RNA sequence: CGCGGGGUUGAGCAGCCUGGUAGCUCGUCGGGCUCAUAACCCGAAGAUCGUCGGUUCAAAUCCGGCCCCCGCAACCA
RNA sequence: UGCCUGGCGGCCGUAGCGCGGUGGUCCCACCUGACCCCAUGCCGAACUCAGAAGUGAAACGCCGUAGCGCCGAUGGUAGUGUGGGGUCUCCCCAUGCGAGAGUAGGGAACUGCCAGGCA
RNA sequence: UCCUCCUAAAGAGUAACGGAGGAGCACGAAGGUUGGCUAAUCCUGGUCGGACAUCAGGAGGUUAGUGCAAUGGCAUAAGCCAGCUUGACUGCGAGCGUGACGGCGCGAGCAGGUGCGAAAGCAGGUCAUAGUGAUCCGGUGGUUCUGAAUGGAAGGGCCAUC
RNA sequence: CCGACUUACCAACCCGAUGCAAACUGCGAAUACCGGAGAAUGUUAUCACGGGAGACACACGGCGGGUGCUAACGUCCGUC
């Protein structure tokens, strides 16, 4: 698509690669904060003290949707 | 043409007072030639196979037709319709003169010419044969030609038998052992 | 075998026409003569048939098995069988394409008064 | 231990076992082991009755086994509930009618066979018998 | 063990009327899957091969063809 | 899913379509089809266009 | 045939260096001249004259002039 | 035999991120510099991308099956 | 009225396969030629047209042959409905139905409506 | 949730955390019609060419093939090519099958207009069975059916559709 | 190099014989089910429409089975 930034060109440049790296950060930030639940589900699910917390958060494991990274025309 | 009222005149008296037939058409006649060869190597050249269809229709006065795989199989890395091959199949008349020009010349141009086998017929009175190179025949000016194709002739016969086969190709002169 | 390709080449044809209970008109050609019969819908008893065997049709004909011969022998069957009451017919083809002498054993059966 | 290999489908039903058997009579040998019980008849106890049967004729003459396994029986494992699915497979046997010749063996004397046959039909849960090759 | 328990419900196949019945006209002879039973006189065949009436009578199942196919058929009697 | 919707639009002037699928990806081309218009109660040309 | 697929054909007058006139059709364009036919090929004139390569104790001999 | 993560050069790793170039750092070898060894400069060698099949013109990449290794789970009165 | 040949069916292996022989007056087949109507993802090979020189080789029909395919009893066996019984994860009795495989054997078809040639 | 086989006891149906596999599609031709054709796999002969490419004869005969899992089917081919095309069409529908219902399915034939074929004829999607979700609430196109004093209009209704 | 001599070996396709199969069939019952006709017997026992319900936790035994260990007064189906 076309998104436009007010910036002669050094501003652009700034912009789209910083909002670039923030995609991929708070991606990050989502895919390793799945994985420490995914520990948790995978060791104390069979628990019957603690399997009703981990199927707690087994579900909102799945209600995290990351967003996706799209591949840039510049090759 | 020429060959043809050869076999007529002669040929069906000599087999017959050689085989002492009964019949005017129990002598074994030649039904058809077929020329074809399977490049192979039109898998990533397809312009091979054009040169190959070209050289045939030149030595032949006929359009090749091009032959696909049958069956896929993986250890030539082909698969069903990839084109392989070119055929021509000659009758009548165009049979006979192929069949003047080849054993006139182009057997005689063969380096180091030795003989044709005896015992290359499938008993059934067929021959084959492969000519190894495609540059001996005269419809070529070997320059041309680019690589060492090679033909692979088919005599299609309504004999009995190879012997019957043997016979009637051994009554058109043709240079065996 | 050049003639059980073409006895199966018109099986569909043929067994269409046991089915729609209709009256066909078969043919069968030859290099030397052709043959046109009507058959009823039973399909064991025929009622009308032409050929070019016949003395009475062949004796003015320059050569039976040619184009103008298959006329000959198609006015004939249009003539016996509207004597007979026999109109509404279908045409079968045995095998042969409509295109030679069928065509015009078919062309000149239909001028003469037969529907199909 | 016989056993078929690549057979077509991992689990079989239980079935039943009715009727008499066919192959009752001998026909590659000359005297043979004849069954007189019913009951399944499993791949150990028959290797462990044909060792017992090729060690007490030395090692001559020839034998043959006339049976074959090609049925898996499962066995639930322990402290496990009824139920959440079939068990896995364990042993391999071969159900045995009455009138199944067994084993049956050539080129001994009858008396020495007569002997080999009865140290191996102590090793069978099915009764037996021993039955000579015969004209028909 | 697990991985299995799944089944389709049953399609309801087979023959509807058997022979020596009184049919009327579009009424349903056998439902297939095939042609087991092929068309035979004064009736049809559906898209899923199922073999209706064409004009009342009595059913009747034949075995005519050189390859022994069961025709079924129709007289209107 | 993969398969869109279209819908072929008359062009006897009628407001009369025909819905179907077509793959919309393998190049762009609208369909041309002689289909029954029942409004003017004729064979016409059907162009498509969502 | 079929109307102008095929390249051209013609009677083109092929014969030997020894004469041995021999009309036949073809798809060349011009007229050749080649080596002999069958009819004059040096087959049965050299089945011995062929097989010929060999011979050491005749070219030693001519070797041994004392 | 239930669930995950991996197999790329002698070693530790990318590239798999939506298919079209076998690469990084150590290391091995042959020269040079030195009295000599290290350091340094020049040139080079290798691998079936675990194996076996699959669509693709083309697969380390996408799919299926198998093998090997490393982890986790197999609950409570 | 008999024999042969061609077409269309009934019938479906007791009807098909193999082996030996035999048929050209007519029908049929192979066959001649191909510029033409028509066709070859090349080739009149197939389809098609224009005819008759030749042949019955191939094909087809007919006749003989059991070497295969095929059909197949009687008797017994297995199974099973109903009613009883047993040492009842399998059987028996009374009664009714009664296979499959195998054996003896049968067997290289029968037939209808037209149109030709011959006697 | 849906499809295929067995359990299912030779009509239909029939359960278990019983045994085995699949679907959430594809196609503007892979549909219609007309014309034509027959496969797998082995033997021999043959230039590169080998156990397997292509060619020629023989056996074999559907052991091949079917867009996709399994069952049933298929030579008159439902399998493989080619020409022309849009019936993958609108309003209906005798009579049936299967569901507790909601619903789902088969269908000759009638009317109007088409396609292929010389013609009899075939064509209301594909060899058949999976490839799918009701109502409410809204969006778009068409239709004076209605339009709260009257003429309009907004908004409702009906048909197509998201 | 060709293979030129060899191998106490393994061994596909076919041929003869012997077995096994719920997801095998070139065969194939008994029963059961559908339809037609006919006597006899049954206070219509059959169907359609309407007013009122209850019930949807079943158990054992015989025969055919799945699961289990052809174990359970175990569990899930078909028919009595
Ligand atoms: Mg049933
Ligand atoms: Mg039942
Ligand atoms: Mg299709
Ligand atoms: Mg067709
Ligand atoms: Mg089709
Ligand atoms: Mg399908
Ligand atoms: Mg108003
Ligand atoms: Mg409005
Ligand atoms: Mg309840
Ligand atoms: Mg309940
Ligand atoms: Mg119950
Ligand atoms: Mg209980």
């Amino acid at each position: 698509e076309l998104r436009v930034y007010p910036g002669n060109y050094d501003e652009y440049m700034t912009a789209a690669t910083q909002a670039r790296e923030r995609l991929l950060a708070d991606n990050a930030k989502k895919k390793a904060q799945i994985a420490e639940l995914q520990s948790f589900v995978s060791r104390f699910s069979a628990n019957a003290s603690k399997s009703r917390q981990a199927t707690s958060r087994a579900r909102q494991i799945d209600k995290i949707k990351l967003e996706e990274v799209k591949a840039s025309s510049r090759q | 043409a020429k060959l043809h009222d050869y076999y007529k005149d002669e040929v069906v008296k000599k087999l017959m007072t050689e085989f002492n037939y009964n019949s005017v058409m129990q002598v074994p006649r030649v039904e058809k030639i077929t020329l074809n060869m399977g490049v192979g190597e039109a898998i990533a050249d397809k312009k091979l196979l054009d040169n190959a269809a070209a050289d045939l229709a030149a030595i032949s006065g006929q359009k090749p037709l091009i032959t696909k795989a049958r069956k896929s199989v993986a250890g030539f890395k082909i698969r069903q319709g990839y084109p392989i091959g070119c055929k021509v199949t000659l009758r009548g008349e165009r049979m006979w003169e192929f069949f003047e020009r080849l054993i006139t010349i182009a057997v005689p141009r063969i380096r180091d010419f030795r003989g044709l086998s005896a015992k290359s017929f499938d008993g059934r009175g067929n021959y084959s044969m492969g000519v190894r190179e495609q540059i001996i025949f005269p419809e070529i000016d070997y320059d041309k030609v680019d690589r060492v194709r090679g033909l692979d002739i088919t005599i299609t016969t309504t004999a009995k038998s190879d012997e019957e086969g043997r016979a009637l190709l051994a009554a058109f002169d043709f240079p065996f052992r | 075998d050049k003639k059980s390709a073409r006895i199966r080449r018109a099986t569909r044809a043929r067994r269409k026409l046991q089915e729609l209970g209709a009256t066909r008109l078969v043919v069968h050609r030859t290099p030397r003569h052709i043959y046109a019969q009507v058959i009823a819908p039973n399909g064991s008893e025929v009622l009308v048939a032409a050929s070019t065997v016949e003395k009475a049709i062949a004796e003015q004909l320059k050569y039976t098995g040619n184009k103008d011969a298959a006329a000959a022998v198609g006015k004939a069957v249009a003539e016996r069988a509207l004597e007979k009451g026999i109109k509404d017919v279908s045409f079968d083809r045995s095998g042969f394409q409509y295109h030679g002498r069928v065509q015009a054993l078919a062309d000149a059966a239909r001028e003469a008064g037969l529907q199909f | 231990m016989l056993q078929p290999k690549r057979t077509k489908f991992r689990k079989m039903h239980k079935g039943r076992n009715r009727g008499l058997a066919q192959g009752t009579d001998v026909s590659f040998g000359s005297f043979g082991l004849k069954a007189v019980g019913r009951g399944r008849l499993t791949a150990r106890q028959i290797e462990a009755a044909r060792r017992a049967m090729t060690r007490a004729v030395k090692r001559q003459g020839k034998i043959w086994i006339r049976v074959f396994p090609d049925k898996p029986i499962t066995e639930k494992p322990l402290a496990v509930r009824m139920g959440k699915g079939k068990g896995n497979v364990e042993y391999w046997v071969a159900l045995i009618q009455p009138g199944k010749v067994l084993y049956e063996m050539d080129g001994v004397p009858e008396e020495l066979a007569r002997e080999a046959f009865k140290l191996a039909a102590a090793k069978l849960p099915i009764k037996t018998t021993f039955v000579t090759k015969t004209v028909m | 063990s697990t991985r299995n328990g799944r089944d389709s419900e049953a399609k309801r196949l087979g023959v509807k009327r058997f022979g020596g019945e009184s049919v009327l006209a579009g009424s349903i002879i056998v439902r297939q899957r095939g042609t087991k039973f092929h068309a035979g006189a004064n009736v049809g065949c559906g898209r899923d091969h199922t073999l209706f009436a064409k004009a009342d009578g009595k059913v009747k199942f034949e075995v005519k063809g050189p390859k022994n196919r069961k025709f079924i058929s129709i007289e209107a009697e | 899913g993969i398969r869109e919707k279209i819908k072929l639009v008359s062009s006897a002037g009628t407001g009369h379509f025909y819905t179907t699928t077509k793959n919309k990806r393998t190049k762009p081309e609208k369909l041309e089809l002689k289909k029954f218009d029942p409004v003017v109660r004729q064979h016409v040309i059907y162009k498509e266009a969502k | 045939m079929k109307k102008d697929i095929h390249p051209k054909y013609e009677e083109i007058t092929a014969s030997c260096s020894c004469g041995n006139v021999m009309k036949i059709r073809s798809t060349v364009g011009h007229d050749l001249n080649l080596d002999v036919c069958s009819k004059c090929h040096p087959f049965f004139t050299g089945k011995q004259r062929d097989v010929a390569t060999g011979g050491r104790v005749d070219r030693f001999n001519k070797r041994f002039n004392i």
